[PDB]
């Protein structure tokens, strides 16, 4: 259990292009093509990441690599960011994970946006973080998934997973 | 997804 296998429950795996439940179109594990609605411009998006004609379809391993390079932003985007970083370095590994999954979601500007949620997080104050991070269009776009990340946050453990 |  790490971000790893925790972002795979989270996404799924899909080999053709797909709309989330916003409508959006994602492929792979939770990659984001286009916001825009015609599938087209997604399957341009996608051609430009893969590097060929994929006409909307991509192997296994395309997906595992873009997954890698999409964690890898994940990270990257804490770490430059003023208002995630302090916060991350202070947490333990299991929620580390679970910032982490916030910032694949959201990107690192909109989690950066949770001022009120990175101040208790910051604090330790778990019961009062996971109240704070309920109230927002996250948790009511996508509250299963909310749910089970606000859990970790809450408690520090893998039990939303498991 | 997404504070609002």
């Amino acid at each position: 259990m790490n971000i790893f296998e925790m972002l795979r429950i989270d996404e799924g795996l899909r080999l053709k292009i797909y709309k989330d439940t916003e409508g959006y179109y994602e492929i792979g594990i939770g990659h984001l093509l286009t916001k825009s609605p015609s599938l087209n411009a997604a399957k341009s998006e996608l051609d430009k990441a893969i590097g060929r004609n994929t006409n909307g379809v991509i192997t296994k391993d395309e997906a595992e690599k873009l997954f890698n390079q999409d964690v890898d932003a994940a990270v990257r985007g804490i770490l430059r960011n003023a208002k995630l970083k302090p916060v991350y370095d202070s947490l333990d590994a299991v929620r580390r994970a679970a910032l982490i999954n916030m910032v694949f979601q959201m990107g690192e500007t909109g989690v950066a946006g949770f001022t009120n949620s990175l101040r208790m997080l910051q604090q330790k104050r778990w019961d009062e973080a996971a109240v704070n991070l309920a109230k927002s269009r996250w948790y009511n776009q996508t509250p299963n998934r909310a749910k089970r990340v606000i859990t970790t946050f809450r408690t520090g453990t893998w039990d939303a997973y498991k | 997804a997404x504070k609002x």
